[PDB]
């Protein structure tokens, strides 16, 4: 008899007190609005759409949740803006003007020392 | 100084702390636990019962508590392992990225390195990576040498453009044109073996100087 | 599942579950840990670039002969033939298995817009914008990076685009190796089949099943005897956990290298000693694979020496 577990999403409370449920391969017929079926299990309480953002929360499999205008709702990750290079076999580009960048990386280093 | 506004992030120092508050906070709590035994305060099973009743009884809670440790001992020792992995490589960015210029690619940051200034952490370090980034490009046509009395010049360094009317030698990564000469370029083999070779004209300097 | 796992359907061993404190929220706290992590590894490894390029319609690069490696337009899938390759050769009570958050179509399109971006620009598409720049010029400095004279490539454009394209054939010959993949698989389901065939186990109890002792036999001895078969049973999650963070560290660690790899063998040329093949590295190509990555390493080899006398 059917079963898996139960996780609660949330846009987070300092922001809207809504959630949405995604029962783990689960059919959306026996659970027991926005229903949707997919093959990650059933999500309630957020409308699919066909369009894509970047993730926000991860559902799986190639969706997400997030806030949008005053809801939630479930699309699938985009992989980014599409773009063709001019290749041909005689033409180059080359830069003309350049600019200098700064970016940060962190890294721990060390852990509080603990004795028992 | 765009830096400060991105920051005024820090998450993965704020895990460490948590992770080892987390153990610590879960460490005090199991001691409230009776894993099946009478009470859990050692001092209750003993003031309650007989020196031969009362040692099966904390025997149990000894057991329990026992394997608290050992559970919270091997969790340090394999995350301990993951600092240390994490310390080897801040360490290796220190040398290399900081005493150095690297040429290994997304090593220290992102586009072409030129320099990094580290800065302190709690628990951690900081590195503001320094790059240099190609903008605004132009296409041109290019060929990969250049014939002239009938021999086949190719770049000592640099890519052959054309602006439309003219040929030019060019840098790789800037655009600075200058003119085909003898100095420029070097004579390698006949033009009957580059695919794609073109005619122009490649000036030598000791004529003009000779009227 | 905590609670399937352990009691298993039985209601009267919940509230004895509870008595042991918090193992069951640790294994949870645990477990999803290594979930997040497994996302990650793989958007480090592969999701290093911005766009989606393609190639042009024409799709022919002065010779050169990329069909083996490039998408195939006449599949549902789109995979390219070396990828067809790669990946024909790799429930319980409470345990479930999560789906990836990447499907394998979305890293097919992240590896051909990194094939797309190299074979048409280079490495100049990974520090900004993409310089076009036609192909057989892009190996001739290739060849100059390592100390070769471009000359050499240029009168010999052909030679080395026919001798190219059969070294990229023989590559499948050699596959129709992935044991590193297979052994992944096997580990994890060595450690389901034993964590499931742990629960016919005694431990040294009257019997093995939380209803059967209470059929026949009364509280005061039922709850010793369901104690010890929790006990044995909640042992067996913390060992199933603790090696699942070990193993994962280990992953991890592969992860890693395979993005740095990435980095620094297909977004440019390296001169670091055996990290890109064997021999001077040119170029490199990536491939997909099922749970990992494959790298296809070209390299320079010299051929055919004379002896000469030097000063
Ligand atoms: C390269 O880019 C910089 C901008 O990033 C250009 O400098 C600017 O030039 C405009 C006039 O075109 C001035 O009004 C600005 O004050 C300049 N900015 C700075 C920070 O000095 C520069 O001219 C560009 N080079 C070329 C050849 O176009
Ligand atoms: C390509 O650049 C050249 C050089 O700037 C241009 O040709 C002319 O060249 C003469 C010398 O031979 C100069 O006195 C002129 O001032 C140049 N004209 C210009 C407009 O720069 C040529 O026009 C350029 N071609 C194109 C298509 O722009
Ligand atoms: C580049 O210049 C050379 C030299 O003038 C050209 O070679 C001539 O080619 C024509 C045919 O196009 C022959 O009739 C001549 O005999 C060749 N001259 C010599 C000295 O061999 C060459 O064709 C030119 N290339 C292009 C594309 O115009
Ligand atoms: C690139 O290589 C493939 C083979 O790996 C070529 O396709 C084959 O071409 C031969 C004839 O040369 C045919 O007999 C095969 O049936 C072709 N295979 C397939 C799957 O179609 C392809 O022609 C090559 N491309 C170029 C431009 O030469
Ligand atoms: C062959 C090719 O890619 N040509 C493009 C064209 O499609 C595009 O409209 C133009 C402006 O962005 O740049 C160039
Ligand atoms: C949450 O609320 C506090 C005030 O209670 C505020 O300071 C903080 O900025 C809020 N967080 C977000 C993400 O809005
Ligand atoms: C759920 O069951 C219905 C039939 O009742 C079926 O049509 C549907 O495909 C099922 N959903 C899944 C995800 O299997
Ligand atoms: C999304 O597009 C598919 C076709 O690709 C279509 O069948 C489906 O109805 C669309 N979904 C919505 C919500 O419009
Ligand atoms: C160069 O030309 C191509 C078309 O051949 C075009 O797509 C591209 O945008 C051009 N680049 C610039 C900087 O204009
Ligand atoms: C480039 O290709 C075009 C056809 O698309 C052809 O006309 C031209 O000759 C080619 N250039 C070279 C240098 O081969
Ligand atoms: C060069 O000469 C040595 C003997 O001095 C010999 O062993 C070696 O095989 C020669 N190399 C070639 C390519 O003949």
């Amino acid at each position: 008899c059917s079963f898996g577990g139960v996780s609660v999403i949330t846009p987070g409370t300092n922001t809207s007190n809504q959630v949405a449920v995604l029962y783990q391969g689960v059919n959306c017929t026996e659970v027991p609005s926005n229903v949707f079926q997919t093959r990650a299990g059933c999500l309630i309480g957020a409308e699919y759409v066909n369009n894509s953002y970047e993730c926000d929360i991860p559902i799986g499999a190639g969706i997400c949740a997030s806030y949008q205008t005053q809801s939630i709702i479930a699309y699938t990750m985009s992989l980014g803006a599409e773009n063709s290079v001019a290749y041909s076999n005689n033409s180059i580009a080359i830069p003309t003007n350049f600019t200098i960048s700064v970016t940060t990386e962190i890294l721990p280093v060390s852990m509080t020392k603990t004795s028992v | 100084g765009k830096i400060q506004d991105s920051l005024s992030a820090l998450g993965k120092l704020q895990d460490v702390v948590n992770h080892n508050a987390q153990a610590l906070n879960t460490l005090v709590k199991q001691l409230s636990s009776k894993f099946g035994a009478i009470s859990s305060v050692l001092n209750d099973i003993l003031s309650r019962l007989d020196p031969p009743e009362a040692e099966v009884q904390i025997d149990r809670l000894i057991t329990g508590r026992l394997q608290s440790l050992q559970t919270y001992v091997t969790q340090q020792l394999i995350r301990a392992a993951e600092i240390r992995a994490s310390a080897n490589l801040a360490a290796t960015k220190m040398s290399e990225c900081v005493l150095g210029q690297s040429k290994r690619v997304d090593f220290c940051g992102k586009g072409y390195h030129l320099m990094s200034f580290p800065q302190s952490a709690p628990h951690g370090v900081v590195f503001l990576h320094v790059t240099y980034v190609p903008a605004q490009e132009k296409n041109f046509t290019t060929a990969p040498a250049i014939c002239h009395d009938g021999k086949a010049h190719f770049p000592r360094e640099g890519v052959f453009v054309s602006n439309g009317t003219h040929w030019f030698v060019t840098q790789r990564n800037f655009y600075e044109p200058q003119i085909i000469t003898t100095d420029n370029t070097f004579v390698s083999g006949n033009c009957d073996v580059v695919i794609g070779i073109v005619n122009n004209t490649v000036y030598d300097p000791l004529q003009p100087e000779l009227d | 599942d905590c609670t399937m796992y352990i009691c298993g359907d039985s209601t009267e061993c919940s509230n004895l579950l509870l008595q042991y404190g918090s193992f069951c929220t640790q294994l949870k706290r645990a477990l999803t840990g290594i979930a997040v992590e497994q996302d990650k590894n793989t958007q480090e490894v592969f999701a290093q670039v911005k766009q989606i390029y393609k190639t042009p319609p024409i799709k022919y690069f002065g010779g050169f002969n990329f069909s083996q490696i490039l998408p195939d337009p006449s599949k549902p899938s789109k995979r390219s033939p070396i990828e067809d390759l790669l990946f024909n050769k790799v429930k319980f009570n409470g345990l479930t298995v999560l789906p990836p958050l990447l499907t394998d179509e979305m890293i097919a399109q992240y590896t051909s817009a990194l094939l797309a971006g190299t074979i048409t620009s280079g490495w100049t598409f990974g520090a900004g914008p993409a310089l076009q720049i036609p192909f057989p010029m892009q190996m001739a400095y290739r060849f100059n990076g390592i100390g070769v004279t471009q000359n050499v490539l240029y009168e010999n454009q052909k030679l080395i685009a026919n001798q190219f394209n059969s070294a990229i054939g023989k590559i499948q010959d050699s596959l129709s190796a992935l044991g590193k993949l297979q052994d992944v698989v096997n580990h994890n389901a060595q450690a389901l089949n034993t964590l499931v065939k742990q629960l016919s186990s005694k431990f040294g109890a009257i019997s093995s099943v939380l209803n059967d002792i209470l059929s026949r036999l009364d509280p005061p001895e039922a709850e010793v005897q369901i104690d010890r078969l929790i006990t044995g049973r909640l042992q067996s999650l913390q060992t199933y956990v603790t090696q699942q963070l070990i193993r994962a560290a280990e992953i991890r660690a592969s992860a890693n290298l395979a993005a740095t790899k990435m980095s620094e063998c297909v977004l440019g040329q390296s001169k670091r000693v055996d990290f890109c093949g064997k021999g001077y590295h040119l170029m490199s190509f990536p491939q997909s694979a099922p749970h990992g990555v494959v790298f296809l390493h070209v390299t320079y080899v010299p051929a055919q020496e004379k002896n000469f006398t030097t000063a």
